[PDB]
């Protein structure tokens, strides 16, 4: 049992609506869902960076990813 | 003037030929015409409705569970049936205990079970959904004009005229008291997308909610709640709210899922609200490409005195109108009616008017009269009302007020402004093609890319762009130009 | 046998006493009483004041409301935890008596 | 510019519903709180048995 | 408001339990959603496969990823 969100959605807008400082920002709150109570996983994700990529360019494409992917 | 109640005001210059001008009046919006030789004019979109439009699929949120009812059989026994299975409004789900010998079945295994509830649902829980019928929806276009009186947000203005604009309907000619007349050509079907807008409406009694909102077609019939339309004794799709779980050899035990208003409420995350006020559903948000002829105005009161320049009374200080114009309002004690000898000076010596007047010729009526806005350049100004003088020290910068409207021409590109490229007038080579640059360009995106959100708008495009990077023919590696697009266009 | 419960969770929020305090752009971000219980949810803001509503200047016009944010009958998260002291492990043993 | 609205955000029963996918459920039988699934170990001596 | 589920813990279970049957499958339903209703998308992805640089085993790392993260 699932109601997909209007992310998809957006229609219009001049009026009021519901929570556009917070549509984007739910995820943003989630990443620190998957920060603050996964510490040891903020220097999990170090030895991403340094010990193993040696791939400058593409490691913000790891990080970013591997984090937003957690939902 | 009530523009100067709100925000989000737009000005628009008439030229001395250019009588027809094509506004796009916007929901929340408020458009100031100014025309040398014609009086100001305010027009806006006021409001969108109709009068019970016909309702689509209603849904349940909470679901009313009663009449639990369980059989269960052996395994080769014949697997279990009930009268409620087939009935209306019952939800059912079949499945296989494990039959012991305390439950008493001759022999072991999967025996066969099925639970069934009278899923009702719970009431003043249902979130209807309305569509807007084009025959019968109203587009509610207020005009006033600038009468130099003023009128807050309690009152409401006696020169204040309205039409109703339906497609039973055209364009009307407003009696504008003495200043002449004005028309206005809507367009009905040519506002809204009411094909794929959906009033979503919830228990509007319930006091601290939105009454209503503004949601996508395809948005609104991909929702996995049990549905049905008006009069239906029971629910289509009625087992997305009733949840089993495994049995204990005889009894499979229903569980609900409560209700799920917040789960609706946060799906509706950037969603325009609505209004419902009895019978009328009226929008928050909108717009409509209303083409307001100036055609019939003349200035009134040409033929008025002029006020004794001594006898000027502020009624009112000047002050920032927000829109980097001057408001204000005087009071004249002597002879009425006569026109306000209004000039604003330069403060270098100039003795030259530089009171580019918003409301042009002001004049005092008598039983009113003396609002009056004007845009003054930047730097010390004197604003002479007569021989009542003021100095004023614009807060605008030379070049901060064109891009405080370029400020606003891009933030007026949104989905309203994607649609708005005729707030000018047949540009030919400038609008008429700014039309073709963007409606093949902003459509084909909104086929596409319209149902992925803002997650992979900032970064499936960066994808791409860095796919461009990431490219083997440099002939190919015009794929770049998804960097320009993909991060700049859906990202406001 | 009923341990010891900690932080509960009000699952619908119970809304009352909704007053909203505004004022002209300089004129004093307006005090209210209803920010200085618990309970209750306040926030700042900067609207828009016009003479719509009967102000002398315009500009951002600072608005704050308020409520008393109580709890719907029943509709409680209560979280629970374990003390040892009167936590009970049950074992029932039954033998093979042929019955 | 005068009524800054304020709107509940209603139950968000189903939502905690929705983020109980795979926990085991509890028992209230009034005074107990009952838990469906555990673990413990035991000893079991059948020296005095027969 | 944020509340992530409990896939976190899952701690025990030997009794009764919730929807572990369609809890990772919430998720499968969620990408066929991305899938079946976004179609034009969907054949989109096929552009990345065998068009840009297709090393083997940064195939499948970098398509399955893709389609989970639109949520
Ligand atoms: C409308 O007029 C009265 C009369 O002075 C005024 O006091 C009141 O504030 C106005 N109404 C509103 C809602 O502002």
């Amino acid at each position: 049992v699932l109601i997909p969100s209007h992310a998809q959605g957006e229609l219009t807008g001049r009026g009021h609506k519901w929570l556009e400082g917070d549509s984007l920002r739910t995820h943003l709150t989630r990443v620190e869902g998957w920060v603050w109570k996964n510490r040891l996983l903020a220097l999990a994700m170090v030895t991403v960076v340094w010990l193993t990529l040696e791939s400058v360019v593409t490691r913000v494409a790891v990080l970013v990813v591997l984090l937003c992917l957690a939902p | 003037s009530r523009c100067t109640h709100l925000e989000n005001r737009d000005f628009v210059t008439g030229t001395q030929g250019t009588t027809r001008v094509t506004l796009v009046l916007e929901l929340g919006g408020c458009v100031t015409i100014t025309a040398e030789g014609k009086p100001s004019m305010d027009v806006w979109l006021d409001a969108i409705y109709q009068e019970n439009p016909a309702q689509t699929r209603e849904y349940c949120l909470h679901a009313k569970l009663s009449d639990t009812k369980v059989a269960a059989r052996c395994p080769t026994m014949g697997p279990a049936t009930l009268a409620e299975e087939h009935q209306g409004g019952t939800v059912c789900k079949r499945d296989q205990s494990d039959r012991g010998w305390g439950n008493h079945c001759g022999l072991f295994g999967k025996g066969s079970i099925v639970a069934c509830v009278k899923a009702a649902c719970e009431a003043k829980k249902k979130a209807t959904g309305h569509v807007y019928d084009a025959n019968k929806i109203v587009y509610t276009v207020k005009v006033e004009p600038h009468t130099g009186d003023y009128v807050a947000a309690n009152e409401t203005h006696s020169g204040r005229k309205t039409a109703s604009f339906t497609v039973s309907s055209e364009k009307t000619i407003l009696t504008m008291g003495e200043y002449g007349d004005v028309s206005l050509l809507c367009r009905v079907a040519s506002g809204v997308d009411l094909a794929q807008t959906v009033i979503l409406e919830l228990d509007k009694t319930v006091e601290h909610l939105p009454t209503a909102w503004q949601v996508h077609r395809d948005w609104f019939n991909d929702l996995a709640l049990p549905w049905k339309h008006e009069g239906a004794r029971n629910w289509n799709n009625a087992e997305r709210l009733v949840e089993f779980g495994a049995p204990h050899a005889v009894k499979m035990d229903v569980y609900n899922l409560g209700d799920q208003t917040g789960v609706l409420l946060k799906a509706l995350a950037g969603v325009p609200v609505a209004h419902i006020e009895g019978t009328k559903y009226h929008l928050k948000s909108g717009h409509v490409t209303c083409e307001v002829g100036l055609e019939k105005l003349k200035m009134k009161g040409l033929t008025y005195t002029m006020c004794d320049k001594t006898k000027f009374t502020w009624k009112r200080a000047p002050t920032d109108s927000g829109h980097d114009t001057v408001v204000m309002e005087v009071t004249f004690s002597g002879t009425k009616p006569c026109r306000i000898p209004v000039r604003a000076v330069a403060h270098g010596s100039p003795d030259v008017n530089v009171a580019m007047l918003i409301t042009p010729n002001p004049t005092i009526e008598n039983n009113g009269g003396g609002f009056i806005e004007m845009q003054l350049p930047p730097g010390d100004n004197i604003i002479y009302v007569g021989e009542l003088s003021y100095q004023w020290f614009q807060k605008g910068s030379s070049i901060g007020r064109v891009f405080q409207k370029t400020k606003k021409g891009i933030e007026r590109l949104t989905v309203i402004g994607e649609h708005a490229w005729d707030f000018g007038s047949a540009g030919g080579f400038l609008s008429s093609i700014g039309k073709a640059l963007h409606t093949v360009l902003g459509g084909a995106f909104n086929s596409i890319f319209g149902g992925v959100g803002f997650l992979p708008k900032l970064l499936l495009g960066v994808a791409l762009a860095w796919l461009g990077l990431n490219m083997r023919n440099p002939t190919m590696s015009m794929s770049f130009l998804l960097a320009g697009v993909l991060v700049l266009a859906m990202t406001l």
